[PDB]
Protein backbone atom coordinates (compact mmCIF):
# COMPACT_ATOMS: atom_id res chain seq x y z
CA UNK A 1 0.00 0.00 0.00
CA UNK A 2 1.00 3.63 -0.58
CA UNK A 3 1.23 5.73 2.60
CA UNK A 4 0.24 9.30 1.70
CA UNK A 5 1.47 11.81 4.29
CA UNK A 6 -1.33 14.36 4.08
CA UNK A 7 -1.46 17.57 6.11
CA UNK A 8 -4.47 19.80 6.82
CA UNK A 9 -3.76 23.47 7.55
CA UNK A 10 -6.01 26.46 8.09
CA UNK A 11 -7.23 29.10 10.50
CA UNK A 12 -9.04 28.56 13.80
CA UNK A 13 -12.55 27.14 13.66
CA UNK A 14 -12.51 26.46 9.92
CA UNK A 15 -13.26 22.76 10.39
CA UNK A 16 -9.99 20.87 9.82
CA UNK A 17 -10.73 18.53 12.73
CA UNK A 18 -14.33 18.16 11.56
CA UNK A 19 -13.24 17.23 8.03
CA UNK A 20 -10.64 14.74 9.28
CA UNK A 21 -13.14 13.10 11.65
CA UNK A 22 -15.75 12.94 8.89
CA UNK A 23 -13.25 11.16 6.65
CA UNK A 24 -12.02 8.77 9.34
CA UNK A 25 -15.17 7.89 11.33
CA UNK A 26 -17.98 9.13 9.02
CA UNK A 27 -19.62 11.20 11.76
CA UNK A 28 -19.64 14.94 12.41
CA UNK A 29 -18.49 16.44 15.72
CA UNK A 30 -20.46 19.55 16.68
CA UNK A 31 -17.77 20.67 19.15
CA UNK A 32 -14.11 19.63 19.17
CA UNK A 33 -11.06 20.65 21.17
CA UNK A 34 -9.36 23.65 19.49
CA UNK A 35 -5.81 22.50 20.31
CA UNK A 36 -5.81 18.78 19.48
CA UNK A 37 -3.02 17.90 17.03
CA UNK A 38 -2.79 14.21 16.12
CA UNK A 39 -2.21 12.09 13.02
CA UNK A 40 -5.00 9.86 11.70
CA UNK A 41 -4.38 6.83 9.48
CA UNK A 42 -7.07 5.70 7.05
CA UNK A 43 -7.34 2.90 4.47
CA UNK A 44 -9.06 4.18 1.32
CA UNK A 45 -9.82 2.88 -2.17
CA UNK A 46 -8.86 5.35 -4.90
CA UNK A 47 -9.09 4.44 -8.61
CA UNK A 48 -9.59 0.82 -7.55
CA UNK A 49 -6.28 0.79 -5.65
CA UNK A 50 -5.87 0.50 -1.89
CA UNK A 51 -4.02 3.45 -0.37
CA UNK A 52 -3.03 4.63 3.10
CA UNK A 53 -3.67 8.23 4.14
CA UNK A 54 -1.64 9.63 7.06
CA UNK A 55 -3.39 12.94 7.72
CA UNK A 56 -2.13 15.53 10.21
CA UNK A 57 -4.65 17.92 11.77
CA UNK A 58 -2.43 20.89 12.58
CA UNK A 59 -4.10 22.67 15.49
CA UNK A 60 -1.19 23.81 17.68
CA UNK A 61 -0.41 27.51 17.95
CA UNK A 62 3.04 26.88 19.46
CA UNK A 63 5.86 28.47 17.47
CA UNK A 64 8.21 25.48 17.87
CA UNK A 65 7.08 21.86 17.49
CA UNK A 66 9.64 19.34 16.22
CA UNK A 67 7.03 16.73 15.29
CA UNK A 68 4.89 19.29 13.46
CA UNK A 69 7.74 20.73 11.38
CA UNK A 70 9.16 17.28 10.59
CA UNK A 71 5.70 16.17 9.44
CA UNK A 72 5.30 19.35 7.38
CA UNK A 73 8.64 18.84 5.64
CA UNK A 74 7.87 15.15 5.05
CA UNK A 75 4.28 15.90 4.03
CA UNK A 76 3.28 15.29 0.42
CA UNK A 77 0.01 17.24 0.18
CA UNK A 78 -1.74 20.07 1.98
CA UNK A 79 -5.45 20.81 2.43
CA UNK A 80 -5.79 24.57 2.92
CA UNK A 81 -9.16 24.66 4.68
CA UNK A 82 -11.01 27.94 5.20
CA UNK A 83 -14.54 28.81 6.29
CA UNK A 84 -16.59 30.47 3.55
CA UNK A 85 -18.41 32.49 6.22
CA UNK A 86 -15.07 33.95 7.40
CA UNK A 87 -13.12 36.32 5.15
CA UNK A 88 -10.23 36.46 7.64
CA UNK A 89 -9.54 32.75 7.12
CA UNK A 90 -9.60 33.25 3.35
CA UNK A 91 -7.06 36.06 3.70
CA UNK A 92 -4.88 33.93 5.99
CA UNK A 93 -4.96 31.14 3.39
CA UNK A 94 -2.34 33.13 1.46
CA UNK A 95 -0.18 33.38 4.59
CA UNK A 96 -0.45 29.63 5.15
CA UNK A 97 0.41 29.01 1.49
CA UNK A 98 3.54 31.17 1.65
CA UNK A 99 4.59 29.60 4.97
CA UNK A 100 4.27 26.13 3.44
CA UNK A 101 6.16 27.28 0.34
CA UNK A 102 9.02 28.62 2.46
CA UNK A 103 9.16 25.50 4.66
CA UNK A 104 9.08 23.04 1.75
CA UNK A 105 11.35 25.28 -0.37
CA UNK A 106 9.57 23.97 -3.48
CA UNK A 107 7.74 25.92 -6.17
CA UNK A 108 5.36 23.05 -7.02
CA UNK A 109 3.70 21.86 -3.80
CA UNK A 110 0.48 19.78 -3.94
CA UNK A 111 -2.18 21.95 -2.30
CA UNK A 112 -5.98 21.89 -2.41
CA UNK A 113 -8.17 24.81 -1.36
CA UNK A 114 -11.18 23.69 0.69
CA UNK A 115 -14.20 25.80 1.54
CA UNK A 116 -15.80 24.30 4.63
CA UNK A 117 -19.24 25.01 6.13
CA UNK A 118 -20.91 24.90 2.71
CA UNK A 119 -24.23 24.10 4.42
CA UNK A 120 -24.40 27.51 6.10
CA UNK A 121 -26.47 29.97 4.01
CA UNK A 122 -24.69 33.14 5.21
CA UNK A 123 -21.73 32.74 2.87
CA UNK A 124 -19.23 35.58 3.22
CA UNK A 125 -16.43 34.54 0.83
CA UNK A 126 -17.75 34.55 -2.73
CA UNK A 127 -17.23 31.39 -4.77
CA UNK A 128 -15.90 33.44 -7.69
CA UNK A 129 -13.09 34.96 -5.61
CA UNK A 130 -12.04 31.57 -4.23
CA UNK A 131 -12.09 30.01 -7.71
CA UNK A 132 -10.02 32.90 -9.08
CA UNK A 133 -7.48 32.50 -6.28
CA UNK A 134 -7.30 28.75 -6.91
CA UNK A 135 -6.81 29.20 -10.66
CA UNK A 136 -4.14 31.84 -10.02
CA UNK A 137 -2.35 29.40 -7.71
CA UNK A 138 -2.87 26.57 -10.20
CA UNK A 139 -4.49 24.25 -7.65
CA UNK A 140 -8.02 22.78 -7.49
CA UNK A 141 -10.75 24.26 -5.30
CA UNK A 142 -13.33 22.00 -3.63
CA UNK A 143 -16.29 23.03 -1.47
CA UNK A 144 -16.91 20.75 1.51
CA UNK A 145 -19.39 20.64 4.40
CA UNK A 146 -18.40 18.51 7.38
CA UNK A 147 -21.90 18.71 8.91
CA UNK A 148 -23.46 17.02 5.86
CA UNK A 149 -20.23 15.21 4.82
CA UNK A 150 -20.53 16.49 1.25
CA UNK A 151 -17.31 16.87 -0.73
CA UNK A 152 -14.94 15.71 2.03
CA UNK A 153 -14.14 12.50 0.18
CA UNK A 154 -13.95 14.46 -3.08
CA UNK A 155 -11.49 16.94 -1.56
CA UNK A 156 -9.25 14.23 -0.10
CA UNK A 157 -9.29 12.24 -3.35
CA UNK A 158 -8.47 15.41 -5.30
CA UNK A 159 -5.49 15.99 -3.00
CA UNK A 160 -4.33 12.40 -3.52
CA UNK A 161 -4.70 12.70 -7.30
CA UNK A 162 -2.73 15.95 -7.31
CA UNK A 163 0.00 14.26 -5.26
CA UNK A 164 0.10 11.41 -7.78
CA UNK A 165 0.28 13.84 -10.71
CA UNK A 166 3.13 15.76 -9.07
CA UNK A 167 5.01 12.51 -8.39
CA UNK A 168 4.53 11.42 -12.01
CA UNK B 1 -29.52 21.03 34.34
CA UNK B 2 -27.39 17.89 34.39
CA UNK B 3 -26.07 18.50 30.87
CA UNK B 4 -25.44 22.19 31.61
CA UNK B 5 -23.63 21.33 34.85
CA UNK B 6 -21.49 18.74 33.06
CA UNK B 7 -20.66 21.24 30.31
CA UNK B 8 -19.68 23.81 32.94
CA UNK B 9 -17.42 21.22 34.58
CA UNK B 10 -15.83 20.43 31.21
CA UNK B 11 -15.27 24.13 30.49
CA UNK B 12 -13.75 24.68 33.94
CA UNK B 13 -11.41 21.71 33.46
CA UNK B 14 -10.38 22.95 30.00
CA UNK B 15 -9.79 26.55 31.10
CA UNK B 16 -7.84 25.55 34.22
CA UNK B 17 -9.88 27.04 37.06
CA UNK B 18 -9.31 24.80 40.09
CA UNK B 19 -11.76 26.79 42.22
CA UNK B 20 -14.48 26.51 39.57
CA UNK B 21 -13.84 22.77 39.19
CA UNK B 22 -14.11 22.26 42.95
CA UNK B 23 -17.31 24.34 43.14
CA UNK B 24 -18.90 22.42 40.25
CA UNK B 25 -17.92 19.08 41.79
CA UNK B 26 -19.47 20.22 45.08
CA UNK B 27 -22.61 21.22 43.14
CA UNK B 28 -23.35 17.70 41.86
CA UNK B 29 -21.46 17.50 38.56
CA UNK B 30 -20.46 14.16 37.04
CA UNK B 31 -16.74 13.39 36.77
CA UNK B 32 -17.39 10.84 34.00
CA UNK B 33 -19.36 13.22 31.76
CA UNK B 34 -18.22 13.23 28.13
CA UNK B 35 -18.58 15.91 25.46
CA UNK B 36 -19.53 15.29 21.83
CA UNK B 37 -16.25 13.58 20.96
CA UNK B 38 -15.97 11.89 24.35
CA UNK B 39 -13.47 14.03 26.26
CA UNK B 40 -14.06 13.51 29.97
CA UNK B 41 -12.90 16.27 32.35
CA UNK B 42 -9.85 14.12 33.09
CA UNK B 43 -9.03 14.12 29.36
CA UNK B 44 -9.05 17.93 29.20
CA UNK B 45 -7.24 18.29 32.54
CA UNK B 46 -4.43 16.02 31.34
CA UNK B 47 -4.34 17.63 27.88
CA UNK B 48 -4.08 21.22 29.14
CA UNK B 49 -1.44 20.56 31.80
CA UNK B 50 -3.51 21.15 34.96
CA UNK B 51 -2.03 18.72 37.48
CA UNK B 52 -4.19 19.97 40.36
CA UNK B 53 -7.40 19.44 38.38
CA UNK B 54 -6.22 15.94 37.43
CA UNK B 55 -5.58 15.13 41.09
CA UNK B 56 -8.95 16.51 42.19
CA UNK B 57 -10.80 14.56 39.50
CA UNK B 58 -8.95 11.35 40.38
CA UNK B 59 -9.78 11.80 44.06
CA UNK B 60 -13.43 12.52 43.23
CA UNK B 61 -13.69 9.27 41.26
CA UNK B 62 -12.91 10.09 37.64
CA UNK B 63 -12.70 7.12 35.28
CA UNK B 64 -8.97 7.03 34.57
CA UNK B 65 -9.34 4.35 31.88
CA UNK B 66 -12.13 6.15 30.01
CA UNK B 67 -11.56 6.80 26.31
CA UNK B 68 -13.05 9.20 23.77
CA UNK B 69 -14.54 8.26 20.39
CA UNK B 70 -11.02 7.54 19.07
CA UNK B 71 -10.04 5.35 22.02
CA UNK B 72 -7.54 7.85 23.47
CA UNK B 73 -7.30 7.57 27.25
CA UNK B 74 -6.14 10.58 29.31
CA UNK B 75 -2.73 8.90 29.44
CA UNK B 76 -2.55 9.17 25.64
CA UNK B 77 -3.21 12.92 25.76
CA UNK B 78 -0.82 13.45 28.67
CA UNK B 79 1.91 11.59 26.78
CA UNK B 80 1.31 13.44 23.50
CA UNK B 81 1.45 16.77 25.39
CA UNK B 82 4.75 15.91 27.10
CA UNK B 83 3.51 16.39 30.68
CA UNK B 84 5.92 14.43 32.88
CA UNK B 85 4.07 15.14 36.13
CA UNK B 86 0.69 14.24 34.65
CA UNK B 87 1.87 10.94 33.15
CA UNK B 88 3.62 10.03 36.40
CA UNK B 89 0.44 10.79 38.37
CA UNK B 90 -1.72 8.79 35.95
CA UNK B 91 0.62 5.79 36.11
CA UNK B 92 0.65 6.12 39.91
CA UNK B 93 -3.14 5.59 39.86
CA UNK B 94 -3.05 2.40 37.80
CA UNK B 95 -3.72 3.75 34.32
CA UNK B 96 -3.66 1.24 31.46
CA UNK B 97 -0.06 1.60 30.28
CA UNK B 98 -0.61 -0.62 27.23
CA UNK B 99 -3.99 0.88 26.30
CA UNK B 100 -4.88 0.99 22.61
CA UNK B 101 -6.88 3.57 20.68
CA UNK B 102 -8.81 3.05 17.43
CA UNK B 103 -5.44 2.69 15.67
CA UNK B 104 -3.96 0.59 18.48
CA UNK B 105 -1.40 3.26 19.38
CA UNK B 106 0.24 2.74 22.76
CA UNK B 107 0.95 5.95 24.70
CA UNK B 108 4.59 4.98 24.20
CA UNK B 109 4.02 5.29 20.45
CA UNK B 110 2.45 8.74 20.87
CA UNK B 111 5.29 9.93 23.10
CA UNK B 112 7.87 8.64 20.61
CA UNK B 113 6.09 10.23 17.63
CA UNK B 114 5.81 13.61 19.35
CA UNK B 115 9.45 13.46 20.43
CA UNK B 116 9.18 13.38 24.22
CA UNK B 117 12.13 11.36 25.51
CA UNK B 118 11.27 11.77 29.20
CA UNK B 119 7.71 10.52 28.67
CA UNK B 120 9.08 7.55 26.72
CA UNK B 121 11.54 6.56 29.44
CA UNK B 122 8.97 7.05 32.22
CA UNK B 123 6.46 4.85 30.38
CA UNK B 124 9.15 2.22 29.77
CA UNK B 125 10.10 2.26 33.46
CA UNK B 126 6.46 1.45 34.34
CA UNK B 127 6.17 -1.50 31.96
CA UNK B 128 5.59 -0.24 28.41
CA UNK B 129 5.73 -2.79 25.60
CA UNK B 130 8.48 -1.76 23.18
CA UNK B 131 7.38 -4.56 20.83
CA UNK B 132 3.79 -3.29 20.82
CA UNK B 133 2.28 -3.21 17.33
CA UNK B 134 -0.55 -0.95 16.21
CA UNK B 135 -3.19 -1.90 13.64
CA UNK B 136 -0.82 -0.76 10.86
CA UNK B 137 2.17 -2.85 11.96
CA UNK B 138 4.39 -0.07 13.35
CA UNK B 139 6.26 -0.24 16.66
CA UNK B 140 7.93 2.46 18.74
CA UNK B 141 11.29 1.59 17.15
CA UNK B 142 9.75 1.97 13.68
CA UNK B 143 8.38 5.39 14.66
CA UNK B 144 11.81 6.41 15.95
CA UNK B 145 13.43 5.27 12.69
CA UNK B 146 10.85 7.19 10.64
CA UNK B 147 11.44 10.33 12.71
CA UNK B 148 15.19 9.74 12.59
CA UNK B 149 15.76 10.90 16.18
CA UNK B 150 19.00 9.26 17.32
CA UNK B 151 18.29 9.93 21.00
CA UNK B 152 14.86 8.29 20.77
CA UNK B 153 16.37 5.24 19.07
CA UNK B 154 19.06 5.03 21.75
CA UNK B 155 16.47 5.24 24.53
CA UNK B 156 14.21 2.63 22.91
CA UNK B 157 17.19 0.28 22.58
C1 LIG C 1 -7.72 27.50 16.87
C2 LIG C 1 -6.54 26.55 16.87
C3 LIG C 1 -6.11 26.16 15.49
O1 LIG C 1 -6.90 25.64 14.71
N1 LIG C 1 -4.83 26.39 15.13
C4 LIG C 1 -4.26 25.99 13.84
C5 LIG C 1 -2.75 26.03 13.89
N2 LIG C 1 -2.25 27.37 14.19
C6 LIG C 1 -1.11 28.00 13.69
N3 LIG C 1 -0.77 29.16 14.28
C7 LIG C 1 0.31 29.86 13.91
O2 LIG C 1 0.59 30.93 14.45
N4 LIG C 1 1.13 29.42 12.86
C8 LIG C 1 2.31 30.20 12.53
C9 LIG C 1 3.59 29.72 12.78
C10 LIG C 1 3.83 28.41 13.48
C11 LIG C 1 4.67 30.52 12.42
C12 LIG C 1 4.44 31.72 11.79
N5 LIG C 1 3.22 32.19 11.51
C13 LIG C 1 2.15 31.46 11.85
C14 LIG C 1 0.79 32.03 11.50
C15 LIG C 1 0.85 33.55 11.50
C16 LIG C 1 0.33 31.50 10.16
C17 LIG C 1 0.87 28.20 12.25
N6 LIG C 1 1.70 27.82 11.27
C18 LIG C 1 1.47 26.66 10.62
C19 LIG C 1 2.48 26.35 9.57
C20 LIG C 1 3.59 27.19 9.39
O3 LIG C 1 3.75 28.29 10.19
C21 LIG C 1 4.53 26.91 8.41
C22 LIG C 1 4.37 25.82 7.59
C23 LIG C 1 3.28 24.97 7.74
C24 LIG C 1 2.35 25.26 8.72
F1 LIG C 1 1.30 24.42 8.84
C25 LIG C 1 0.34 25.87 10.96
F2 LIG C 1 0.10 24.71 10.32
C26 LIG C 1 -0.51 26.26 11.94
C27 LIG C 1 -0.27 27.46 12.63
C28 LIG C 1 -3.03 28.06 15.24
C29 LIG C 1 -3.84 29.23 14.67
C30 LIG C 1 -3.86 27.05 16.02
N1 LIG D 1 -22.34 23.84 9.84
C1 LIG D 1 -21.05 23.41 9.79
N2 LIG D 1 -20.24 23.65 10.85
C2 LIG D 1 -18.95 23.24 10.85
C3 LIG D 1 -18.43 22.54 9.67
N3 LIG D 1 -17.15 22.26 9.93
C4 LIG D 1 -16.86 22.73 11.16
N4 LIG D 1 -17.94 23.32 11.71
C5 LIG D 1 -18.01 23.96 13.05
O1 LIG D 1 -16.80 24.66 13.35
C6 LIG D 1 -16.56 24.58 14.76
C7 LIG D 1 -15.07 24.54 15.05
O2 LIG D 1 -14.43 23.60 14.19
P1 LIG D 1 -13.07 22.87 14.68
O3 LIG D 1 -13.34 21.41 14.94
O4 LIG D 1 -12.52 23.55 15.91
O5 LIG D 1 -12.08 23.05 13.43
P2 LIG D 1 -10.52 23.31 13.67
O6 LIG D 1 -10.33 24.63 14.39
O7 LIG D 1 -9.81 23.37 12.34
O8 LIG D 1 -9.94 22.19 14.51
C8 LIG D 1 -17.24 23.31 15.24
O9 LIG D 1 -17.99 23.58 16.43
C9 LIG D 1 -18.18 22.90 14.13
O10 LIG D 1 -19.53 22.89 14.60
C10 LIG D 1 -19.38 22.32 8.55
O11 LIG D 1 -19.01 21.73 7.51
N5 LIG D 1 -20.63 22.77 8.68
MG1 LIG E 1 -8.57 21.06 15.53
Amino acid sequence: MTEYKLVVVGACGVGKSALTIQLIQNHFVDEYDPTIEDSYRKQVVIDGETCLLDILDTAGQEEYSAMRDQYMRTGEGFLCVFAINNTKSFEDIHHYREQIKRVKDSEDVPMVLVGNKCDLPSRTVDTKQAQDLARSYGIPFIETSAKTRQGVDDAFYTLVREIRKHKE
Amino acid sequence: RKEELDKKLLEAARAGQDDEVAALLAKGADVNAHDTFGFTPLHLAALYGHLEIVEVLLKRGADINADDSYGRTPLHLAAMRGHLEIVELLLRWGADVNAADEEGRTPLHLAAKRGHLEIVEVLLKNGADVNAQDKFGKTAFDISIDNGNEDLAEILQ
